[PDB]
RNA sequence: AGCCAGGAUGUUGGCUUAGAAGCAGCCAUCAUUUAAAGAAAGCGUAAUAGCUCACUGGUCGAGUCGGCCUGCGCGGAAGA
């Protein structure tokens, strides 16, 4: 029929999963009720909620004032050329190229809303992909999963560096560690951090029946230059007394020993072991130093502790993809998206378990 | 002002206005107020030229000095601020009434109202407008 | 009794309707009807233009009427109609934006002297030249 | 009121004054400059 | 130096068309009405609103103001 309008019924593509998920009448009907809550004269009494709102209205615009006018140009910029081929119109053949760009930079201004969930998308990150017990077969499926995203990452353009490896004692390998580099590493593969399943006969038992192995893969930037020891003596009260007393008449004198008392924290640190004053001063900032950063190690355990509280807590909500492979058959069970081209998918055809996966994420 | 250049350039500028001008009609009206600055500055643009400029430099050895040619009954308006305005485009024309209309239109003051010219003399109203 | 005494000037965004939402606790300062004003609003619209900015000049007298004045559209949303230009200034060595004839800027003087007042309106067509000189937009014969 | 070696004005109200021979600095606007000694 | 008036015009001026609208990092320094007005010196309010100074006139009307070179002092200067 036409490449230009049928073009027009892929940004539709686009466009419908977009306007069933965050439900664009909704989410505009959502603006409505917020206007007359902004639109109020006691208001100004909560300075921190019209601030908090101020915005707010404004993050409702450009998902709702993106697809109210998104919806418009659907039926113009098709019926612009259908116009313009009956009466061969050269110049509004031409006019209707520019509006073929007119939705889809509107579609680009929804992308930003597509890598808006993220505080490091633009990061590089790490593949790190364990294995299952599954006997040899877990082994080997980590070795097929490693290539599944391997083949992947360098089918966009996205530069793959192995880091670790860890192969198996028969075949395949145990725990790769890849490290996916450039722009916007962390932010596609964002969506891949759990267990992967699949189902097919074996091929390592003798008799080789349908195991059910896993793996996981979870991904991490680790990317970071700010280290804050806060050796800022703002801090760092300073106490100095003198020693037992085994020198005779001079250790009882000289005030030697000294203590370094954090202000906001309150942990003391000590040090007697030197004679000088100015020795054990060194040596108590040295261990201060060691305690200091140490607690800093720990609130990061902490908060990453916690972090994964959320996690262990879902069990069998950690699968991502069924690849059951016994009836050639792909099952993104998070979303819902049934694929029947296995021999496709270990090329890295995942970007429909993308698009589906992290914008619906 | 800097110096004499600056000074004389406020002199000369109004020593051209008196030789063809006629009329002298005057007020004090301290409020220059800014609807009154587009009214009273608009319609001398917009009824007889743009000569008729704000100055209130009404010092006896000032203005009177930016007039010594001609109507030397000007220096009696040596005291307190006093905005002169004379009269080029058309001999003692209808500029005066307009402008007292604005003393119906609140118009704060006018010290010691007189109609200078066109009499030649004070106190006489212009009630004769010769245009 | 009272003329202008409570004294505004507003009227943000002309190109859409109904200013209830965003503005309406503007005029909800005094408790001004709002329909009253945004028939008005859409009652200066239709007539002249409904798809840009132009600001408006209101005061409401004492039993809570007001009356309406209208105001031209500012250069740079009407240079931003008569050019169609997303660019503007802050970067002169970066971004800056192309030429401007002098008689659609004419028509424009025509326009803006035709909503304003002033002495010499030949004067004041100037001086939106160095309006649109200032936001990045060249401009020439 | 501040005590410093060095006083200065701080603002465009901000004054000297010599009260006791004893340099100080008052302010008719904001009574946060208040200043001593000097 | 005081006491009296204005302190404007487009301009809610382009941020990236969430909010500083003479005021956070925004840019850049326009032309006119002109005795006179910087798209700005400060306070202020999500923002505005509002009050002064810049600069200029009237007025009681004379000397006055800002630095530099220096003599001698002042504060900084709290211990048994
Ligand atoms: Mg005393
Ligand atoms: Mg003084
Ligand atoms: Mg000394
Ligand atoms: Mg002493
Ligand atoms: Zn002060």
């Amino acid at each position: 029929i036409n490449p230009v309008n049928n073009r027009i019924q892929d940004l539709t593509e686009r466009s419908d999963v977009l306007r069933g998920y965050l439900d664009y009448d909704a989410k505009k009907e959502r603006l409505e009720e917020v206007n007359a809550e902004l639109e109020q004269p006691d208001v100004w009494n909560e300075p921190e909620r019209a601030q908090a709102l101020g915005k707010e209205r404004s993050s409702l615009e450009a998902v709702v004032d993106t697809l109210d006018q998104m919806k418009q140009g659907l039926e113009d910029v098709s019926g612009l050329l259908e116009l313009a081929v009956e009466a061969d119109d050269e110049e509004t053949f031409n006019e209707a190229v520019a509006e073929l760009d007119a939705l889809e930079e509107k579609l680009a201004q929804l992308e930003f809303r597509r890598m808006f969930s993220g505080e490091y998308d633009s990061a590089d990150c790490y593949l790190d992909i364990q294995a299952g017990s599954g006997g040899t077969e877990a082994q080997d499926w980590a070795s097929m999963l490693e290539r599944m995203y391997l083949r992947w990452a360098e089918s966009r353009g996205f530069k793959t560096e192995i880091i670790e490896e860890s192969e198996g004692e028969v075949a395949g390998i145990k725990s790769v560690t890849i490290k996916i580099s450039g722009d916007y590493a962390y932010g596609w593969l964002r969506t891949e951090t759990g267990v992967h399943r699949l189902v097919r006969k074996s091929p390592f038992d003798s008799g080789g029946r349908r195991h059910t192995s896993f793996s996981s893969a979870f991904v991490y930037p680790e990317v970071d230059d700010d280290i804050d020891i806060e050796i800022n003596p703002a801090d760092l009260r300073i106490d100095v007394y003198r020693t037992s007393g085994a020198g005779g008449q001079h250790v009882n004198r000289t005030e030697s020993a000294v203590r370094i008392t954090h202000i906001p924290t309150g942990i003391v640190t000590q040090c007697q072991n030197d004679r000088s004053q100015h020795k054990n001063k060194d040596q108590a900032m040295k261990q201060m130093k060691a305690k200091l950063y140490e607690l800093e190690m720990q609130k990061k355990n902490a908060e990453k502790q916690a972090m994964e509280d959320n996690k262990s807590d879902i069990g069998w909500g950690s699968q991502i993809r069924s690849y059951v492979l016994d009836d050639s058959r792909i099952k993104d069970l998070r979303t819902g998206v049934e694929t029947r081209n296995t021999q496709a998918v270990l090329d890295g055809s995942l970007d429909q378990f993308i698009e589906a996966s992290l914008k619906a994420g | 002002m800097a110096l004499n250049l600056q000074d004389k350039q406020a002199i000369v500028a109004e020593v051209s206005e008196v030789a063809k001008g006629a009329l002298s009609a005057v007020v004090a009206d301290s409020r220059g107020v800014t609807v009154d600055k587009m009214t009273e500055l608009r319609k001398a643009g917009r009824e007889a030229g743009v000569y008729m400029r704000v100055v209130r430099n009404t010092l006896l050895r000032r203005a009177v000095e930016g007039t010594p040619f001609e109507c030397l009954k000007d220096a009696f308006v040596g005291p307190t601020l006093i905005a002169y305005s004379m009269e080029h485009p058309g001999a003692a024309a209808r500029l005066f009434k307009e402008f007292a209309k604005a003393n119906a239109k609140f118009e704060v003051k006018a010290a010691a109202f007189e109609g200078e010219l066109i009499p030649a003399s004070q106190i006489d109203r212009l009630a004769t407008l010769p245009t | 009794a009272k003329k202008v005494q409570a004294y505004v000037k507003l009227q943000v965004a002309a190109g859409m309707a109904n200013p209830s939402p965003p503005v309406g606790p503007a005029l909800g300062q005094q408790g001004v009807n709002i329909m009253e004003f945004c028939k008005a609003f859409n009652a200066k619209t239709d007539s002249i233009e409904k798809g840009l900015p132009i600001p408006v000049v209101i005061t409401v007298y004492a039993d809570r009427s007001f009356t309406f004045v209208t105001k031209t559209p500012p250069a740079a949303v009407l240079l931003k109609k008569a050019a169609g230009i997303k660019s503007g200034s802050g970067k002169p060595n970066k971004d800056k934006v192309g030429k401007i004839s002098r008689a659609q800027l004419q028509e424009i003087a025509q326009t803006k002297a035709a909503d304003m007042t002033g002495a010499d309106i030949e004067a004041m067509t100037r001086s939106i030249e160095g309006t649109a000189r200032s936001m990045g937009l060249v401009v020439e014969d | 009121m501040k005590v410093r070696a060095s006083v200065k004005k701080l603002c465009r109200n901000c004054k000297i004054v010599k009260r006791d021979g004893v340099i100080r600095v008052i302010c008719s606007a904001e009574p946060k400059h208040k200043q001593r000694q000097g």
